[PDB]
């Protein structure tokens, strides 16, 4: 099966827009622990730190899962 | 999930869910969206996974698919599991859901959804597919995760089923 609606990474990001209007669904009280009031840009626009670069380049697995192997 | 003509539809409607184990892992539906613009309205107003406190999880499944193992679409399905060191899950979650929503996995309708689980000393990224016995789809998804999450070659991944 082939997809009719396809968006590459840059396309998804191109379509991001800061909208301070919070979806009503997220204004439920039971989602206060996870509500981000001020909209955040995609992490894709945030450059890696030196640590992030090292980890994503060499080792990403937790010590716990490596403890089994 | 009303949809406007100006915004960009997704191949499927998707539903965000949220669960926290409180001294209890009961999954709660946040809401459903249908376009790329609608997705960003939810995601950009959700705390990042890495900033969640305690035994917490985000789920992102196709509308109508329940993120539990009692759902029929999941009785014969499986999931790829990546157990990550702390500090990586937020970026992997974003890259994963962007590729899933973008239909970059190229496996028809086999995808059910994605989950990021925040734990004490590790984070767990997973993606569920319809048919676990589908070794053809299970392999494509694995190779796609590798490229889409930019996993180092020796990254450990596990495919779990219910049998």
């Amino acid at each position: 099966k082939l997809a009719d609606y396809r968006y590459g990474r840059e396309e998804m990001l191109a379509l991001f827009l800061k909208d301070n209007k919070i979806p009503s669904d997220l204004l439920d009280k039971e989602f206060l622990p996870i509500l981000q009031e001020e909209p955040l840009p995609p992490l894709a626009l945030v450059p890696f730190t030196e640590e992030e670069q090292r980890n994503f380049s060499m080792s990403v697995n937790s010590a716990a899962v490596l403890r089994l192997t | 999930p009303h949809m406007l003509e100006a915004e960009h539809p997704l191949q499927y409607n998707y539903t965000f869910w949220y669960s926290r184990r409180t001294p209890e892992q009961n999954i709660k539906q946040i809401g459903t969206f249908a376009s790329v613009e609608q997705f960003w309205r939810f995601y950009s107003h959700m705390v990042r996974p890495g900033d969640l406190t305690g035994h917490s999880d985000f789920h992102l499944f196709k509308e109508g698919i329940k993120p539990m193992w009692e759902d029929d679409a999941n009785k014969n399905g499986g999931k790829w599991i990546i157990r990550l060191r702390k500090g990586l899950a937020s970026r992997c979650w974003e890259n994963l859901i962007l590729a899933m929503l973008g239909e970059q996995f190229m496996v028809g309708e086999e995808i059910c959804g994605a989950v990021v689980s925040v734990r004490f000393q590790e984070d767990i990224i997973s993606i569920w597919n319809k048919t676990a016995s589908d070794q053809a789809t299970t392999a494509r998804i694995r190779d796609t995760l590798r490229r889409v999450l930019n996993l180092p070659p020796n990254t450990i991944m596990e495919y779990k089923t219910h049998t």
